């Protein structure tokens, strides 16, 4: 099964996911994809330095 | 926080380290060296103290 | 699904939270250490508040397209598009609206 | 119902003990057997084969003394035949003879029983002594196999492992090098396997050499004591028997039993034909030779005239039994026996080449590094 | 033989047959060594190998030499660079010194070569256990080799045939003796079966006649030469027996190198010719063998460049050109030690056409491929599991639109030249329409780059 | 396996194999895809005769 | 412990430790679970 946006969609609720969309392998067996419209990655952060 | 470190570059008295020793007047000494061998074969070492 | 973080993220499902802007909050009071998203967001975030810097590296190259189910034509059209836009300064004119 | 197996022999005397043994095996379908002599040639023999042999439609044949040429006629034909005698070593593989099985073995196996000797004294060191070839191959070969061990669980030193190998070439006048070679080595004690005049050149070599003396150690089978080698033989070597291995007649029998116990357990199955009559016009090997084979294979018989009857992979008899002999002033005395785990020694005193009772340690560690 | 010795006086004896079955020139080999008599088979099964010969014989054939028969077929591996095999074997003769040449030759080099699996098969035995059936379920190449005799082959084949290693994705290649007679093909041999053999057309039978009859010709003059006696043949395989210490034989060393006619003879004493004339062979879709190439003076002319394959039904390989690019891709000349390129780096041809005013296309030299993307290719391929090709692009660096038409790589595709492509990709809208797109692994675009002074 | 991949343990699942027991055996299907069988200890699901 | 009887083959084997920093893990299983995680591997407490 599935939840959130995905769920939605998959369920039919709504025709367009707009989000900073994680690509990953999984969804694209269900969702299709564009073209990226931007270009993000991982990070950390934290408290800068007294 | 950054602080301690041993004294000098790490200069170390006893030049000696660890190992896994086993019961005695076996023959699975030399097994198990040829294995660590192959230990350092891979390399898989740097894996390790990477980890 | 990775071997090495299986450790990670075997410890991380404690302290998790629901929206990363309470995670901002959260760091922001020092009730947390670090939080995980994507760099983009958070470049964004202490881009705003002085109080927060970026990670050292940069890791898990990943990017943004619509969500659209399955198979409607409408894929190619609206990729097609968004090309269309990178084509010209558009974007760039969307960092300078945001 | 008719069953045809062959044999050749050295005397008719073996022919009519042969029938004979044959008839004790109609008590144990009914059997027929075939005879003949040894060729001088390979040819010839071959030839009696198909005309004398072959012709008669024949299951086995039986063999003594290269004899080779019967297996390679068997071979062609794939027909399995035991015979008595060979030690040779072309028989250890199957490569060339598909269907072959022995009653003892082969001169090789000699040092299964040395290693396991050395166990009786504990001893972590040799000197392996060979001239090259196919049988000294062969020898190294299983040796060294049973040097591949320590696989357990003994040995309160680090274990047996072999000294040094030494190869020189067959009828050698004189390999004295390699022997002075072996007086730097780091042990007393010495193995060899070699032929009657190769045992002989090295023995004298040793006397040259003076390494006949104390503490020094010689390990041989059978093969050595026979012939002039015993001559020049030196003072109180070590040495073995093969058990019986010089009897042509019980062993021609405890053979016969042997396929007897294939006939009533083999034939017993189904889809079963007859090898060819004619050796003329017949290009087809006998479909069933190989199985026939694996049933000689799966062959245990319980009670033989020698006991008894076992054999390998390669079907060659396994946990047969040794006479272990030694030299008292120039006569040779049965020191030992051997089953399949250990020695028993008698109730003589073994007799070292040197002072009296002491059982030297070769391990002796030269300063000299 | 023997009578062949006592009606007329024979020196030396010249046998041959068409037939396959070679233990005929195994206890004639024995005979050489029994009479101390050269004897020359110069054609069919009569020429097989037989492992090991005697010290003493004198005998020989005109074969390939087991070593150099193996090494042969590892040029053979070379051309088409086929590197995941297996080799399969009974307990026939030989294996072992097979073996140790393969593996031995194997890890020698800088070459990538890569060997999965060998395993023993029993044909001593029959099948109730599968257990032939079974490991040969274990073979995970698309081509493997296979040693043992033709009969043996034809249950092989049978077997492995029912469990489906006879499709597209699989070949076999075997030595020379295995399939034997030219024109004796048992049905259950795979179709477009391989192996190499002595010549069928371009070796004449009378011809070879004519070789051994000189071989024995001048070796005979080279002990007159020297020696300017023979000694007299034992006629009677009979008398044979005292005239083992008489006679003294040292003809083998004047037997090995015989210099006639521009076509060294010459053999070696293990049993096999120096340079034996070899002739790859290729099973037709008619069952009916043809000369496919040919090794000659230790080298290679294959007849075609690139390997003829049919693919019926299952168009599960695929066609790629892209322009080696600084990084992604690495292009180098091959070792001359070898001729293929090296370690995980792959192949790739060159269309380079000489003259402007001809056509002329065959168009192909092989040169190396590797770097990046050309690993982006890999990894991939070890996932989905589909074959890839890769080949020099003539046209431009990318491409364009000049008028109506595409200049280059993406363009090649869309005219159906080529199915796939790589390299650096500038993801468009303009060159969109046209194509299909994946999701990109590379975050890039449009920059500038001065000096800081 | 619904209950061995929602959890922190470290469980590992090496293979699962489908025996026929409606055919007799020439083929020794079965008795090779237990020739297959790396554990030091499996599970059987089957009747008692089977 | 688990009866285990090893008639002719010997092939497991004993050892014991303490856990030292950094060389050793050990910790309290978890709740939901009862056994160690991931690649973590069991211990006795004597
Ligand atoms: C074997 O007997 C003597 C043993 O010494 C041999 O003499 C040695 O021969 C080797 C090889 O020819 C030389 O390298 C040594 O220098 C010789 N040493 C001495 C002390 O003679 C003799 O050569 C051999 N017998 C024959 C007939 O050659
Ligand atoms: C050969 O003799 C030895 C000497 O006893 C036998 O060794 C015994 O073997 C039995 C079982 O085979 C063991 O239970 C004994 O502990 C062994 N005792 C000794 C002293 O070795 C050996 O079994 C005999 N050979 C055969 C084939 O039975
Ligand atoms: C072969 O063995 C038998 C039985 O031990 C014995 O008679 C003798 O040693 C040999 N046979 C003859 C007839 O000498
Ligand atoms: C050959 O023997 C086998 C083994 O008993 C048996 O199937 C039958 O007798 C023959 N084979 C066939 C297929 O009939
Ligand atoms: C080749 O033939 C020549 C002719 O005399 C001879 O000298 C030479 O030894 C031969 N080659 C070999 C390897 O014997």
């Amino acid at each position: 099964e599935w939840n959130g946006m995905m769920g939605e969609l998959l369920s039919g609720q709504a025709d367009m996911i707009v989000a900073p969309l994680t690509i990953n392998n999984e969804r694209a067996q269900y969702i299709e994809f564009s073209k990226p419209f931007k270009y993000q990655g991982l990070t950390i952060l934290v408290k800068k330095e007294i | 926080g950054c602080k301690l470190v041993t004294i000098g570059s790490g200069k170390v008295f006893a030049s000696t380290g660890y190992g896994i020793a086993i019961q005695k007047d076996s023959g699975w000494k030399r097994q198990v060296d040829l294995a660590i061998l192959q230990l350092f074969g891979d390399g898989e070492m740097e894996e390790l103290e990477a980890l | 699904r990775q071997v090495e973080l299986s450790t990670m993220y075997r410890h991380m499902e404690k302290h998790n939270y629901e929206s990363a802007a309470e995670a901002i909050q959260a760091v922001r009071d020092n009730k947390l250490h670090a939080f995980i998203w994507d760099s983009a967001v958070l470049e964004f975030e202490a881009s705003q508040k002085c109080d927060l810097v970026t990670t050292g590296e940069l890791f898990f190259r990943s990017g943004f397209g619509i969500g659209m189910r399955k198979d409607s034509p409408w894929k190619q059209q609206v990729s097609l598009s968004i090309l269309k836009s990178h084509e010209n300064g558009f974007m760039e004119d969307l960092d300078k609206t945001w | 119902k008719i069953v045809n197996i062959g044999a050749v022999l050295s005397t008719r005397k073996h022919e009519q003990m042969f029938r004979e043994a044959v008839n004790q095996a109609n008590k144990r379908i009914q059997l027929q057997a075939t005879s003949v002599t040894h060729k001088p040639n390979a040819i010839q023999m071959a030839l009696s084969v198909c005309e004398d042999l072959i012709s008669s439609q024949v299951y086995a044949i039986l063999v003594s003394h290269t004899p080779t040429p019967v297996s390679y006629t068997a071979g062609f034909y794939r027909i399995p035949v035991l015979g008595l005698t060979t030690r040779m070593s072309i028989y250890s593989d199957k490569s060339i003879h598909l269907s072959f099985l022995r009653t003892v073995p082969p001169y090789s196996h000699q040092s299964s029983v040395w290693f396991e000797m050395m166990r009786v004294y504990n001893w972590n060191h040799i000197i392996l002594l060979v001239s090259d070839d196919h049988e000294g191959r062969a020898a190294q070969k299983r040796l060294e196999t049973l040097l591949e061990e320590r696989e357990s669980k003994y040995d309160n030193k680090r274990g047996p492992k072999a000294e040094k190998v030494l190869q020189f070439d067959p009828g050698t006048k004189n390999v004295t090098a390699l022997l002075m070679e072996a007086r730097e080595l780091e042990a007393r004690v010495i193995i060899l396997s070699a032929s009657e005049d190769d045992a002989a050149t090295v023995y004298r070599a040793a006397a040259m050499l003076d390494m006949t003396g104390s503490g020094y150690v010689w390990l041989v089978g059978e093969r050595e004591i026979s012939g002039n080698a015993l001559r020049y033989a030196p003072d109180g070597i070590i040495g073995l028997q093969l058990i019986n291995g010089k009897n042509e007649s019980a062993h021609i029998s405890d053979a016969v039993g042997v396929v007897a116990q294939a006939v009533h357990e083999l034939l017993e199955k189904e889809n079963i034909t007859d090898p060819p009559r004619g050796c003329v016009g017949n290009t087809n090997i006998w479909k069933t030779g190989p199985l026939f084979k694996r049933v000689l294979m799966s062959s245990k018989y319980a009670d033989g005239v020698t006991g008894r009857v076992e054999f390998n992979e390669d079907g060659d008899r396994k946990f047969a039994q040794y006479s272990i002999m030694n030299l008292q002033n120039r006569k040779l005395v049965q020191v030992g026996i051997y089953n399949g785990t250990h020695v028993i020694p008698n109730d003589r005193k073994i007799i070292w080449p040197g002072g009296e009772t002491e059982k030297p340690r070769g391990y002796q560690m030269s300063t000299r590094l | 033989i023997c009578d062949l010795m006592s009606d007329r006086k024979i020196q030396g004896v010249v046998f041959a047959d068409d037939t396959d079955q070679e233990a005929i020139a195994q206890i004639l080999d024995f005979i050489s060594a029994q009479t101390l008599t050269p004897i020359l088979g110069i054609h069919g099964g009569s020429s097989m190998i037989m492992a090991d010969k005697d010290e003493s014989s004198m005998f020989f054939q005109f074969g390939p030499s087991i070593e150099q028969q193996a090494s042969v077929m590892l040029n053979i591996m070379e051309e088409y660079d086929w590197y995941i095999f297996s080799i399969v074997t009974t307990y026939f003769p030989g294996y072992q010194d097979f073996v140790n040449k393969i593996r031995s030759t194997i890890e020698n080099s800088f070459v990538g070569w890569e060997l999965e699996e060998v395993l023993l098969l029993d044909m001593s035995l029959d099948d109730g256990d599968c257990k032939i059936q079974n490991q040969l379920k274990k073979l995970q190449s698309p081509i493997i080799l296979l040693y043992c005799t033709k009969e043996e082959a034809t249950y092989i084949f049978e077997v492995a045939n029912s469990v489906g290693l006879t499709g597209y994705g699989y070949t076999w290649i075997v030595p020379s003796l295995v399939a034997g007679d030219t024109d004796t093909v048992p049905s259950e041999f795979p179709t477009g079966l391989i192996s190499v053999s002595y010549d069928e057309w371009d070796y004449g039978l009378p011809a070879r006649v004519r070789d051994g009859i000189a071989i024995i010709t001048t070796a005979a003059s080279d002990m007159l030469s020297e020696h300017s006696f023979i000694p007299e043949p034992k006629s009677s395989c009979y008398n044979t027996h005292e005239k083992r210490i008489y006679q003294s034989n040292m003809l083998n060393r004047y037997l090995i190198n015989v210099t006639f006619e521009g076509r060294d003879l010459s053999f070696s004493e293990d049993g096999y010719q120096m340079h034996p004339k070899l002739v790859i062979i290729l099973l037709n879709k008619e069952r009916k063998w043809e000369r496919v190439g040919k090794w000659k003076d230790k080298s290679l002319q294959m007849k075609y460049y690139v390997w003829p394959r049919m693919c019926p039904e299952t168009d599960d390989h695929l066609s790629i050109v892209t322009l080696e690019e600084a990084p992604f891709v690495i292009v180098e000349s091959v070792d001359p030690l070898s001729g293929t390129c090296m370690r995980n780096t792959v192949p790739c041809q060159k269309r380079i056409i000489s003259e402007n005013k001809t056509d002329e296309e065959p168009g192909y030299i092989k040169k190396c491929c590797k770097g990046f993307c050309i690993d982006i290719l890999k990894k991939i391929s070890k996932s989905v599991k589909f074959t890839y090709d890769l080949y020099l692009v003539t046209n431009g660096k990318h491409g364009k639109k000049i008028n109506g038409t595409w200049n280059g790589m993406i363009g090649e595709v869309v005219m159906k030249r080529a199915y796939m492509a790589v390299g650096s990709l500038t993801i468009n809208e303009e060159r969109s329409e046209v194509v299909d797109f994946s999701v990109p692994f590379i975050e890039t675009g449009i920059s500038v780059m001065v000096s800081r002074s």
